[PDB]
């Protein structure tokens, strides 16, 4: 839609990043912010961060390259429904609040009870969480 | 076994979490505990990583497929 109030967020928000001003966020840049938020990520971590946004293959990140980055939206509905279906046992279209809870908690980037709780909370009345309720919350 | 259980976790982690973050009062945001106060400038930079993540998030799960 072409917004032009993002354009003065997101170039405050790549000032963050850039803290040389030379128009370039680097794997080094990318992890002084996210160390400096308690996170620790690893050299695979970043480069896949950037290679993800890379567009020109650079090994960098330039400002429209960023732009592009928070542009995009959310097609890949199919990919999150897909990835349901590798808990969901039954096939029915729901799994389980207590086996959401454990494999959200255990698995992958680890959530929070809480966390958790707020999507069992959006999931519907008795534990049976619609996953395509969830699909469609973040579409 | 299986290399699609953990890449299926970390893409529904990832894009819920760059979803609960357009909440400013979700529980997502309680997760930085090295951070004594959470001002602005550290939601921006926060969205950002998220966003990148799911990215990330999104392609291993193509991937191991
Ligand atoms: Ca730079
Ligand atoms: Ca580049």
């Amino acid at each position: 839609q072409l917004t032009e109030e993002q354009i003065a967020e997101f170039k405050e928000a790549f000032s963050l990043f850039d803290k040389d001003g030379d128009g370039t966020i680097t794997t080094k840049e990318l992890g002084t912010v996210m160390r400096s938020l308690g996170q620790n990520p690893t050299e695979a971590e970043l480069q896949d961060m950037i290679n993800e946004v890379d567009a020109d293959g650079n090994g960098t990140i330039d400002f429209p390259e960023f732009l592009t980055m928070m542009a995009r939206k959310m097609d890949s509905e199919e990919e999150i429904r897909e990835a349901f279906r590798v808990f969901d046992k039954d096939g029915n279209g729901y799994i389980s609040a207590a086996e959401l809870r454990h494999v959200m908690t255990n698995l992958g980037e680890k959530l929070t009870d809480e966390e958790v709780d707020e999507m069992i909370r959006e999931a519907d009345g008795d534990g049976q969480v619609n996953y395509e309720e969830l699909v469609q919350m973040m579409t | 076994f299986n290399r699609q259980i953990p890449a299926a976790a970390s893409l529904i982690q990832t894009a819920w979490r760059c979803y609960a973050a357009e909440n400013p009062d979700s529980s997502t945001w309680k997760i930085y505990i090295r951070i004594s106060q959470l001002r602005e400038h550290h939601r921006a930079t926060i969205k950002v990583i998220r966003r990148m993540q799911y990215f990330v998030a999104k392609k291993k799960f193509q991937q191991a497929r």
